[PDB]
């Protein structure tokens, strides 16, 4: 575990997103990898923090659709409720949605999940 | 023996017991493996799903020791003797230290104090360095550092050498060994060994390989053998001439030796040994081993310290030979004279 | 038809216990005849007494059957294992899988995990 | 998970007294989730939270190594090196009778309290005590009948019941789907319930009559009793809190003699009005087996070697500061770390293990999974130890135990059934003759289940049963409260479960 | 007339039935009350299950214990039965 | 002597370190059953080791019935080689071949008939059959001439 690319979980994210998801640090350790090139290793990005840099789609509809964009390639089209003030978010994809009329609130508070704009 | 170990740094090793899918919890290292007793350890240990590293040179002649474990069992790690990080990246992640090598006749790069004392050297003192449980080195029988033939006084100088690094060696000093591919049976059998010194009267206790890796496994759940200093010989004496007696009893053969006098012969056997680039069987060390004769130091463990009763070289000699019977007597059933 | 092979036995039912007592005997005979032969078509290093005592040990766990219609399974089973050994179709490593070369007490199983 | 990678095993829930019919849904090594399955007799397809929810403590807090005790650190052993030195030890005290002593827990099965008994018995002892607050003294009572200590009107016989009289017990914390049952009677039908002891928010109503045993006395001397002399099917049930009590021995005196003045309404040809609740699967059983103190005078000799089987709620004046403490068990919790050597045993989803529950059915678990690490079954723990003392038990294998627990009753070997009490009104001698001149203190019944999320090793090391708590303390009513998922106040979220 | 010391606890094996004759039922309705007045100390289980054959166990110091049927007996032979067994 | 292990039991090639220790093994001596597990092929093994035999129950989560249709026999999990963790990927190993396996039967009768003549040690639990209640959609509306106990809500 001497480099980074055996220690950071992801290139774009040090610490692990699952209860369960053994750190890489423990899992590059052994004698399975005493002469190992780290950085050639899969290393793939954190999808955790990608998708919380999309910003938020804004509607004034109460029930927005998210079909993943693709058409036939994307996801199972499915209805997002916007109605509590909070960021609604696709279960499929993790794209957020936010109703305008707590474009104020959100707009308030400390932090939140997604940039708002 | 049981479904826990617990080792000298303490560490429990809670274990699966049967077969190569299972968790046998060790993690050992087999320097010298690619020989001929190496691969009796390492099936032994690969196959009750322990983690084998094996340190290797040539990477042809590895490829046998894979077999042995599941996948991810057998780790092949490239090292030199005088590569001393090589040596150190393959003992760190390990609770056993088996230290195997070992050469009969000098070398262009490694005399028999270089390949026995500096290489032991190297490997003690990683064993010490990253703190391994317990370090098996094997020695040779009739080791002493006061001997004048160059393999025994090695071999037995690396002995001191790993008990003032390591106190707790396991030194285990095997006689002549006999197997499958061993250089006791095989070259009595065959036709280079043909030059010869003394009139193939000197003795030893020979044992049989595949109980030595046998013995070399107990050692390690027996943990109180650490320390301990083991000669792990035959059940009967024989001269060289008795055993060539059985070899020609059995691939019906009866080959034949050229004596020469020791003033004469050591010399050319120097020569060969310099310019030839394979192991010949000649050299003027191993003719002095020729003429020197086997003692089993008493304060010394045994076979039946670790509860084994070693089988006499004439019950293996049928199983063994047999490849080598001309073609009219192949069919006939061992000899058991 | 296609030619029964060279030791190729009809199947056939025992008419009564004196056909079964007979046919029994008559295998193991023919089997214990054949421990010589079978050594050196299969390079046994162990002596013949050691593959004798591996038949009587086989035919003994058989010993106590009272039942025609197992009886005729078994000598079924053994003539086509004969005949299989005889005409050298199996190998050594399949001889060798039939030679073994649990705990004996609870305790002994307790300790180290069951047996 | 996804139910067509569930492996489905049908076992008998432990975490309570009622031996509720669970089906074990394991992928492998673990255990994914408890589901009730059908038992109209016990469960009527409901189990509780805590049934269903503290399977995810069987993974936490587990014992895997024999621990011994050295220089006050607990270090790894070898099976026979913790056995050699729990033998060096009992050699050394050389305890006479009733210097050793048993305590067994909540969670303990028969196949371990026959062979405890066989193996103190063996050693001189018959200290053989329990888990809860007088647990290591004679009970008020007894177990020469199975009618006295055993919920004799069936848990079916509430689907009948016109009157019920409640004494010292919380049913909703102690028996929870037994306590809808109860409802469910009481919305369709006449059912009049009244109760003694502490107030409890009820799923059903019922009237308040007292605190302590005066105001039981005038509950049955004023109109619950003649409401409960008057109906057919009436109903008293005791809780084990009565038996944990300073006055169980007037308690249990002043009950059954309103029994026994009041058959042919309380003891018919088809009905036994008489019933005492355990919230515990292991106390029946053990009552079934006469694993409990004898005798004041086995109580009042001290201890020097001390086995807690599964004790993990032991009071701490049974248990000797200079005793030699062993702990068998599955968890590393109160019982362990008081230990001089642990023995890990086996837990109820990796157990074939006998209960009987707290009307005297005797049910079987089936092994969802295979055994942790190093730890092994209970009885063969007992019965390896048995070697290293000196006297082994007769036993090698679970049939010839089976066989030993069916001539100590023979209901035993009569599984998902409940056997008649023959002579039903020998129940006098204990729980009257026997219970006659008791110095009554009038201290109030108390409410034994302070904390219904945590009431034993399994429920104590559950992440779920830990947020439980943890939002009934608060109110937080939020999904996330100490789980993954986004939040406001958390817009990164947390990998964190329980915390 | 207590027992002898020495009998930690007393076991009867029963059932409810007829099966067998009403006579240990019939003896343990009458002797369980005095048979556990003289001598509160000691366990005497009364375990039934249908189809038990009549039984008595009697527990001995050091684990030891003595069986004895109670199959075909009258009540007047089985009170001789378990008498031999705490008497001596 | 009842039911004793017996410790000489002959081992054959599929004797393991997970192999029970048998009570007892059949030799074709007992009366009125074939003694197919003597001349089956298996291990000693399968007359070591325990099968259940039951209707399983209706999932909780379903209101179909048709698993709960017939009898099911399975082999009882052991306490060592049912399952352990594979040191390289995290997966399930195990050394127990009959983990996978399982028989169905018309009537409970034929599966005790199968495992008599299949030497298998057996355990039979019974269904818990459903209490029958007549269930009447106007008990939602009945009339209370007194305190109403709860107010229905549909
Ligand atoms: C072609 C270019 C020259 C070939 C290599 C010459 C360099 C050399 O070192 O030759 C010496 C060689 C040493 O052989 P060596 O392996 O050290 O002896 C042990 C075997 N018994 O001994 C030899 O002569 C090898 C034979 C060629
Ligand atoms: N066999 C016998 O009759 C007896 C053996 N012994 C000792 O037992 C041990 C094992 O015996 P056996 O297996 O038969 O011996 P082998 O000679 O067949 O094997 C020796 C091993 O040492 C390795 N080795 C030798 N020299 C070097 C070096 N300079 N650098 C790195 N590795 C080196 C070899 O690796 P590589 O193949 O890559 O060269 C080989 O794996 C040896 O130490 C031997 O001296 C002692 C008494 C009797
Ligand atoms: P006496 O009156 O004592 O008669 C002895 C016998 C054995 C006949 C019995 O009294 C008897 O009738 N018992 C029932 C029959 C019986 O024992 N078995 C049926 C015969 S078939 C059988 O036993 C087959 C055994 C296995 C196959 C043959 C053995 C050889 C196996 C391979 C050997 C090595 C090959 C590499
Ligand atoms: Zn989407």
């Amino acid at each position: 575990g001497r480099p980074a690319s055996a220690v950071m979980q992801a290139p774009n994210r040090a610490e692990v997103w699952s209860r369960s998801q053994r750190p890489r640090s423990e899992a590059m350790a052994g004698p399975r990898f005493e002469q190992t090139d780290f950085d050639a290793q899969p290393r793939p990005w954190a999808a955790i923090e990608l998708i919380h840099k999309q910003p938020v789609r804004w509607t004034h509809d109460r029930i927005v659709a998210c079909d993943g964009g693709g058409g036939p390639h994307g996801h199972p089209k499915i209805y997002i409720n916007t109605d509590k003030p909070e960021i609604a978010t696709c279960n499929y994809c993790g794209l957020p949605f936010a109703n305008e009329h707590h474009r104020k609130y959100l707009e308030s508070l400390p932090q939140t999940s997604y940039p708002l704009n | 023996i049981s479904d826990i170990h617990i080792t000298r740094t303490g560490k429990p090793l809670i274990r699966i017991q049967g077969g190569r899918s299972s968790l046998g919890e060790h993690t050992a290292t087999v320097f010298g493996a690619t020989g001929q007793l190496g691969r009796y350890i390492v099936n032994r240990l690969a196959r009750q799903g322990c983690t084998v590293i094996v340190p290797y040179r040539e990477e042809m002649a590895k490829r046998h020791l894979k077999v042995s474990g599941d996948l991810g069992r057998v780790i092949f790690m490239e090292f030199d003797l005088r590569n001393t990080q090589s040596i150190e990246e393959s003992v760190r992640h390990s609770d056993v230290v088996y230290n195997l090598i070992g050469r009969d006749y000098p070398t262009k790069n490694f005399s028999l104090a270089d390949v026995h004392i500096e290489g032991t050297e190297r490997i003690v003192e990683a064993v010490a360095k990253y703190d391994v449980d317990r370090f098996i080195q094997v020695s040779t029988y009739n080791a002493n550092p006061d001997s004048t033939c160059e393999f025994f006084r090695t071999k037995g100088i690396a002995e001191k050498v790993a008990r003032h690094v390591f106190p707790e060696t396991t030194i285990v000093r095997p006689a002549p060994m006999f197997g499958f591919e061993d250089r006791l049976l095989l070259k009595l059998a065959s036709v280079t060994n043909l030059f010869t010194s003394n009139h193939m009267r000197e003795k030893f206790w020979p044992v049989h390989v595949n109980e030595v890796g046998e013995a070399l496994e107990r050692m390690l759940y027996d943990d109180s053998t650490a320390g301990q200093t083991f000669e792990l010989y035959g059940p009967r004496q024989y001269s060289m001439a008795q055993i060539a007696e059985l070899v020609d009893r059995e691939i019906y053969k009866k080959r034949r030796h050229i004596n020469l006098p020791k003033p004469i012969l050591q010399p050319l056997a120097e020569l060969i040994n310099r310019v030839l680039w394979w192991d010949t069987g000649l050299s003027r060390d191993q003719v002095e081993r020729e003429f020197h004769d086997q003692v089993i130091d008493p304060t010394a463990k045994t076979f039946k310290d670790l509860g084994m009763e070693p089988t006499d070289i004439s019950k293996w000699t049928y199983h063994y030979l047999l490849p080598y019977r001309p073609s009219t007597y192949y069919d006939l059933p061992p000899s058991t004279e | 038809a296609v030619q029964p092979t060279k030791f190729a036995v009809t199947v056939r039912q025992s008419r009564n216990w004196a056909d079964a007592k007979q046919r029994v005997i008559a295998a193991y005979r023919a089997w214990i005849r054949a421990a010589p032969e079978i050594q050196t078509m299969y390079s046994i290093p162990f002596p013949v007494s050691h593959i004798r005592t591996r038949i009587r040990q086989e035919f003994e766990r058989h010993r106590y059957v009272n039942k025609l219609n197992v009886v005729d399974v078994l000598l079924q089973q053994s003539n086509a294992d004969f005949q299989e050994t005889m005409n050298f179709w199996r190998q050594q490593s399949h001889v060798m899988a039939f030679f073994k070369e649990l705990p004996s007490n609870f305790i002994t199983g307790f300790l180290e995990g069951r047996n | 998970a996804r139910p067509w990678e569930l492996k489905r095993t049908e076992s008998i829930d432990v975490l309570d007294g009622l031996g509720s019919n669970i089906r074990v849904d394991s992928r492998g090594l673990e255990v994914m989730r408890i589901l009730p399955r059908l038992n109209d007799d016990v469960n009527e397809e409901w189990i509780n939270d805590k049934t269903r929810f503290a399977c995810d403590g069987l993974k936490t807090q587990r014992l895997t190594m024999p621990l011994v005790r050295r220089d006050g650190k607990f270090e790894p052993a070898t099976w026979e090196q913790a056995l050699t030195e729990i033998a060096h030890a009992y050699q050394t005290l050389a305890p006479k009778e009733n210097e050793f002593k048993v305590i067994a827990g909540q969670l303990v099965e028969v196949e371990s309290l026959v062979a405890m008994k066989d193996l103190a018995n063996r050693l001189g002892s018959e200290n053989l005590a329990l888990d809860f607050p007088g647990g290591s003294q004679p009970l008020a009572h007894g177990v020469d009948i199975r009618s006295n200590y055993l919920f004799n009107s069936k848990i079916w016989g509430i689907e009948e019941a016109d009157a019920i009289l409640l004494v010292g017990t919380n049913p909703r914390h102690e028996a929870a789907v037994l306590n809808a049952r109860i409802r469910k009677q009481w919305l369709r039908s006449d059912l009049e319930i009244a109760a003694v002891g502490q107030p409890w928010e009820s799923t059903f109503d019922y009237e308040h009559l007292g605190t302590d045993l005066a105001a039981l006395k005038n509950a049955l001397s004023g109109p619950f009793g003649e409401k409960l002399k008057k109906a057919k099917r009436p109903m008293i049930i005791v809780g084990s809190g009565v038996t944990e009590h300073p006055d169980a021995k007037a308690f249990y005196e002043t009950v059954w003699s309103f029994v026994e003045k009041n058959a042919s309404n309380f003891l018919t040809e088809e009905w036994c009005g008489y019933n005492v609740l355990q919230r515990a699967a292991s106390r029946a059983g053990a009552f079934e087996v006469g694993f409990v103190v004898p005798s004041p005078e086995v109580a009042a000799t001290k201890p020097k070697f001390v086995w807690l089987l599964g004790a993990d709620e032991f009071d701490p004046a049974d248990v000797p500061k200079d005793a030699f403490i062993v702990y068998q068990g599955h968890h590393g919790d109160r019982g362990a770390e008081i230990a001089d050597i642990v023995l890990p045993g086996a837990a109820y989803t990796e157990k074939a293990g006998t209960y009987v529950n707290t009307e005297g059915r005797v049910q079987m678990t089936r092994a969802a999974t295979g055994l942790p690490g190093a730890a092994r079954t209970d009885w063969k723990i007992i019965r390896a130890v048995s070697e290293f003392l000196g006297v082994p038990l007769p036993y090698d294998d679970v049939a010839q135990l089976r066989d030993r627990m069916a001539e100590i009753s023979p209901a035993l070997a009569a599984y998902d059934v409940v056997e008649p009490v023959a002579l039903r009104h020998l129940s006098k001698v204990q729980l009257v003759d026997q219970n006659k001149g008791a110095k009554v203190t009038g201290e109030p019944l108390k409410k034994v289940v302070e904390n219904f999320y945590f009431t034993d090793v399994i429920s104590r090391s559950s992440p779920t049963m830990a947020r439980c708590s943890a939002a009934k303390e608060t109110g937080d009513p939020r999904t996330n409260f100490m789980a993954p998922g986004m939040e406001e106040d958390r817009p990164m979220g947390q990998i964190a479960y329980g915390a | 007339y207590a027992f002898a010391k020495g009998v930690k606890e007393l076991r009867f094996l029963f059932c409810q039935t007829s099966q067998h004759s009403a006579e240990a039922r019939s003896f343990l309705n009458r002797a369980y009350p005095i048979m556990k007045k003289h001598n509160p100390t000691i366990p005497i289980l009364l375990r039934e299950a249908q189809g038990t054959i009549p039984r008595v166990y009697a527990r001995y110091e050091f684990g030891r214990e003595k069986m004895e049927s109670l199959e075909g007996l009258t009540d007047k032979q089985i009170e001789e039965t378990v008498a031999k067994l705490v008497k001596t | 002597p009842r039911n004793a292990p017996d410790y000489n039991v002959p081992i054959d090639i599929a004797t393991s370190t997970f192999t029970p220790v048998p009570k007892n093994v059949q030799d074709g001596s007992e009366e009125n059953v074939v003694p197919a597990g003597l001349i089956s092929g298996a291990p000693m093994e399968l007359q070591a080791r325990t099968v259940r035999i039951y209707k399983p129950a209706k999932p909780a989560t379903q209101s179909g019935e048709k698993n709960t249709q017939l009898w099911r026999m399975d082999w009882d999990v052991l306490g060592k080689g049912h399952r352990w963790e594979n040191p390289l990927m995290g997966w399930q190993s195990s050394a127990d071949f009959m983990q996978g396996t399982h028989l169905t039967f018309k009537t409970k009768e034929d599966a005790i008939a199968f495992a008599e003549k299949q030497g298998y040690e057996y355990f039979v639990q019974e269904p818990n059959e459903r209490h029958f209640r007549p269930k009447a959609y106007a008990n939602n509306f009945l009339y209370s001439p007194g305190k109403l106990k709860h107010i229905r809500t549909k």
